[PDB]
């Protein structure tokens, strides 16, 4: 359930 | 009763993209080769041409613009476009968008049929849709189905995803094909499927026309999609770590990492910072913030408000130009 | 055409179910162990919850009663009900029915949308149906197909079978979700499918609403579906089954076993006895007879008429409670 | 919305085909053997006859005539016909055509439901269609889809292919089954599918009614669909090899081989000859010529014109009967 | 084998 | 590219 | 050290057996065939005869007698013996004994080097041995290992077995090969291996020469081994069962069944009765007794003492010819 | 050569091992079940226990003490020792060392063959060796090979490892079996093999006699092995890393962790410390020290010299008892 | 008996070959990345050395000359040579011969033990041989066997083949290893194995020293092996094709092809020409001629006698330099 | 087990 | 991976 | 069987 976003 | 009318208005605007190459002819003991001279020559031709299909493109405009998936086009030296009316032409690539699995072709042909568009936002789940694509190289085929869902994100297929979920049977060779409404008006481009056998099982995903159009105009104009960069790795703060005044996720995403000499990194952003606002925006969701940063101009000065060590910190940073994946 | 109105009417009552197992996180060489102190440690945690989504449930009442397949909830540690509007409540199992693959869940929530029921008897083959559910963890998905067939016994999945067959794509995770009619009325629960690949191949099966309801009403009333028992092992009389048994052309049920100390054993049923009449009902077909006994109230004195060695015997038995599998 | 009326029109005329194969029984250490006497004896015969489901069949006439695939019938000695009402009879195979994968069954039952025909020629892609068959021996099932395309020849399945492509789920057990329009009229006989998993993936194929009727009636009258033959093996024409007296495909058929002692062979045709006309007709396509020759009556002498060494020649040949594969 | 246990 | 026989 | 002298004595007498079945000629598009004459014709035959290698054979006698595995030769129409010196000849089956997995081959060549027979009885576990065979089509191969055990039975490979076991690598192509001692004398015929992978794992098995040789002479005079028969299926006497005035192998083999119209049937032997004596011998073990019956000449009346219902019964049976499997 | 004599001394002391688990007898449709009364009875045989082989064991005492692998005996309730002479006895498990993969069994039989020990330390690579065991449950087999290597540590199989590597085929069922010298003395107990097939590929490992005998004596004295504890995790000194006072590589061990509440933990050893001395002994190799700590008696107080941040500290600690895996 | 003296003689001269892939530490969440920043950096080691072992090498000279397989050394950057005494050295590739699968490495160290050599011609099938090498990364491991065969030509792995077939376990990790005699004199380089499992099956192949030495000396002097070229494709005279006045093995080589502008082509060779003599030597077998031409030094003007359409014809060619694969 | 037939 | 990093006592 | 030699 632990996801990441790169911006 | 019939979708014949929708097919008649939509099918002509869907083309099948092919790729060609030359591999030598069947080897024989007595056949003259490139290395040895033998008893017989298969006429005199050294190389034979093998055409292999890549998928299906959509004819967006009558000037020759085609929309297709980036996965269909990447790795293809030469692409042939063959329309439903028997015309084949060599297409050229205006650009690609790997972050949305979209790519644009340009083609020069007289009297091209064009796809009449329709609103992606105007679809509701339960509407009949049809799929036009070249599945398995059998030829152009039309599939009928309904809209399973809208807004499919978190699939992990692409960086930016807003898929339509469809019941229509989508098979390999359907990629870059049109997902169309009951009138023949375009609602999407067929990109991928969830399958435990590699064939249709009723779960199909298509890029919606609205996102597809804006990627297409942008690819046509600046040759690519330009996006904002902040250089941040972000995770949603947990309820356990939502211990602070912010009510759970309310105005919060954690700074997991900062890109090396990135726009935020020069700005003073440090990992563990909680972003309360990006460009005076709430930023309670990582995806919404990531979309906002993508739609910010490369070069805008923006104010990031961060909470580190119980104190709000206001920082100023220069939005970058998002790098290649 | 559109089914969006039916989708609007029905989708809010189709919740998604899941279970959570606390689990050991992948370890690191430089990080503190429960037994070893190393270079670094974690801020607040030592184990990580994993969501393990089970399948779909259907809301049947605003009281909070939910229908699901028994197999979705079997051996479940914790059942969390995720509503379409984003609500989450902890469910209480009320009862399960392994014979009909059904389980009932209870939820304490205000403002619960309930599923407007429809008559499964009024459905026909060739009718349009929509299957609502959560295939492959993708999210609420709605699928469309016709009713391929009705009343399917001989599948060999359950003790008691009255299956609707559907053309609408059913996939893993769709179990417990609704099968609805074109107006949005519940006609079944998605239960099982036939596939070489594990993905929908056009052969889904659902439990009809009339059967689902009887068991739901019984589980709420008692917490056990109460069924009748005769303790009989019954085989059909085929032309060669009759010859081995020594009855030249007899037709119908023959007993091949007597459950030790069951109602037939006390009553006098014996192996090789052709059953003529169970409780004044002609026992011509075995499936009809088993269901009849199933609905016969336990503790009732019914009269079995048997054919033993070519003579009729008027046996008397006290119907018992069918034991669990 | 329902196709229930169309199912009512069509389901009665489509059958299930079964075959029985003799099997020796499983052995036990206490039971009598064919050559061993042990402590027990079953009353049944040593060979169990297992019911095996070869497929589906359509009742075409009220005289008991039936249509199914050649691949369903081929290799089975006893064929059993099960109708929707439970009537079961033994079919005598009348004729087969492996060139079209078709075969005709004669049945002798009264009160037989026939199947209302349709026009294959009148179908348009996007039209709704139903497939009726027995998939996976699950009992008669009805699948709904649409026509995906028509005229799928050059698929390599059969010698003569003019197939219907449907999106209706078609699985093993559906072969020889009816493809029906939205009113229950018969448009095709479902024969093969294109799949990664040996299950429906949405690519289905039915022989059209116009062809099956041409085959069925010819088999009933003669016992064989008798085709005209010229013993010529031809290939297509590229314009690159069309430099001398170039027509892109006009008279574009290149002789690649001659059947030894064949009708074309006696006539004086050599390999590498370009056929311009066959029997007073332009010959610019192999499939068109293959069909034209097939419909010519054996013994009609025709004139074949070939351009050889840049000279046209007038050849005379007597059409032959086409040999069995 | 058609078998029922009731 | 392909071959037909008759 | 060096087993070279052993190899010199043994290697010339082991041969390789191959069979030839003409394989269909592969086709080519510009080439000829029987039905069609094309552009080119090789100066070749319609088909070519390929050669498969069945396994090894040992030259037992200078007359041309060769002994091999039955499995190596069965259902191979033509047998070719390829000698170590390169002489290759057609051989004839003299007969086979599938009960021992042996066969006898006859060749008629001059200057044949016959093998030197050793004594299988004289060998001990721990002795050095060599296997000569054509494994995997590689060529005549010599492998070195020890004798792992002697008298292997209960393997379930063959009806009658007295197996030598070797550590020496044995692979497919070694069947019919020679087991040899330190002085290059024949001590076995390689027959079977025990492999998880299908490759030698140091656990190979060979039929000892005393049994192998006896079968060979018994196939030269007559075309089969003639064995004794009572048509009984006996099981071991368990000590718990032997509470009934009996000891564990004290004259004990239990009957499980009797062959219908067999010599045992004529004599009155019954399934479930304890045999204590056969032709005055104890019959303590089934394997000892089976071998004894096989060596009893057919047509010989013998006594069988039996324990039935706590009662000794004297029985008399006339031994019959053992039937083929 | 011949090792027949070495097998005569070695083979008697090698025993087969097996377990029995009761199993429900094969049922029949007409037979009485504990749950049902059917036409016939089975003559009251409730169930049938079937023997299952676990591997081999070696006899190290005339008093019946057996040495086998812990992997062979763990989790098995009933252990039967079967000997070369055919005697069978139930064994009593004395102790287990999971650290060396060794286990001790106790038997009460008279006239037990003892295995003569060998000097494991005196073995040389290239010496001929033999493995005795029951591989694949085929009965004891003897295999011949060479010592391929000695003292194999860092195989990741057991916490404490000294391995003899052998070229002799060792298969599943050789575990607990004897590895012997050419004179028939015990050099090791064969435990594991490196394989792709699962069979022997020529690489087999045997725990050496010096360690195995040592462990066995310890178990008889205490029921388990007693060993030393520091609760220290260590890594080698990286070659670059011997920056300050690493000259001569005196400190080859770096503390990577400390057991919480361990003797070293109480002592003041902290992670990142460099160990140069343990009981005034070399700390150069990690394995040497682990072996040294293990062979130190609990309750003995020792001294550890740690280099912490360029400073030398003289620590003191009370040796613990190593806890179980 | 022991082989430990031979091992003492040959073990020092065999080495393990070490390679390194540059790989950086795999990512973990709170540790600084190459492109991103986080709370903890990975100490100061950015990446780590990853050691992948490819095989064995024999030290053929005290000047640091090494022998190995081309397959072991192909596509490598840094080769590290680890000696038996633990000294490790970087190696530079002197040359490679892929047609023999050999490579020569040069290493600079003093006190480098040189392998004593045997004569490849001396060996007999049946001789005991030892195999030294490192299979599976375990370490240097001696294996014992016998010589299965000699002169193993026609395997198909390499262009030039003379293989020693060997019994000793050769597993992956043995390539470039030493085949040693009973006294330790090197006779071969372990190269390829034939297996189904992917492990030792007892069929092992080594390149003989006589071939290996000739290749290594040519590599040290020229950086390559220099071979003759005639640019011809040859096949045996088929028995039926010796109808042209020829002995089957006499003038046995038949031309199938002539390399374009090759020495042979320039000479006037045409396919179908039957070669009777090459450089005045009988061209009896294509393998014998293939070695004769490779061995002829390039630039020699040699006569070639050929049978052309029934007429002996004298030709001349300038033997060329053999081109690479 | 009971596999002897003679 | 030669930096094993594991011994316990 | 029959194979080809290239030199």
């Amino acid at each position: 359930d632990e996801l990441r976003w790169v911006f | 009763v019939s979708y014949a009318n929708a097919v008649s208005r939509a099918a002509p605007a869907v083309a099948n993209l092919y790729t060609t190459k030359m591999v030598s002819k069947p080897s024989h003991p007595l056949f003259d080769d490139p290395m040895f001279r033998r008893f017989f020559g298969d006429n005199l031709p050294q190389q034979k041409r093998m055409e292999s299909s890549l998928g299906s493109a959509v004819i967006m405009s009558a000037e020759g613009y085609l929309l297709t998936n980036n996965h269909v086009t990447a790795g293809a030296d030469q692409i042939i476009v063959a329309l439903r009316d028997g015309r084949e032409t060599i297409a050229q690539l205006v650009g690609s968008d790997p972050e949305t699995d979209l790519a644009v072709l340009k083609i020069d042909l007289k009297n091209l049929p064009a796809m009449t568009l329709g609103r992606s936002d105007g679809i509701r789940t339960g509407d009949v849709c049809l799929a036009i694509g070249n599945p398995f190289g059998v030829g152009q085929t039309v599939t009928m189905g309904i809209i399973s869902a809208t807004g499919r994100n978190q699939l992990g297929l692409n960086t930016y995803e807003d898929f339509i979920q469809t019941d229509a049977a989508i098979n390999p060779g359907n990629s870059g094909g049109a997902l169309v409404d009951a009138a023949g008006n375009l609602i999407g481009i067929n990109t991928a499927i969830f399958s435990k056998s590699g064939g249709s099982q009723g779960i199909g995903f298509a890029i919606p026309t609205k996102l597809a159009l804006e990627v297409m105009q942008s690819i046509i104009e600046h040759g690519q999609v330009i996006r904002g960069w902040l250089g941040v790795e972000v995770k949603a703060l947990t309820p356990e770590l939502a211990e602070s005044l912010g009510l759970g996720e309310t105005a919060g995403i954690v700074v997991a990492g900062v890109y090396r000499d990135g726009p935020a990194a020069r700005g003073g952003l440090l990992p563990g910072d909680v972003i309360l606002t990006i460009d005076k925006q709430e930023a309670s969701d990582g995806r919404r913030s990531m979309n906002q940063v993508a739609r910010t101009r490369p070069g805008q000065k923006i104010s990031i408000v961060v909470l580190r060590n119980g104190q709000k910190v206001n920082l100023t940073a220069e939005v970058g130009l998002r790098p290649p994946p």
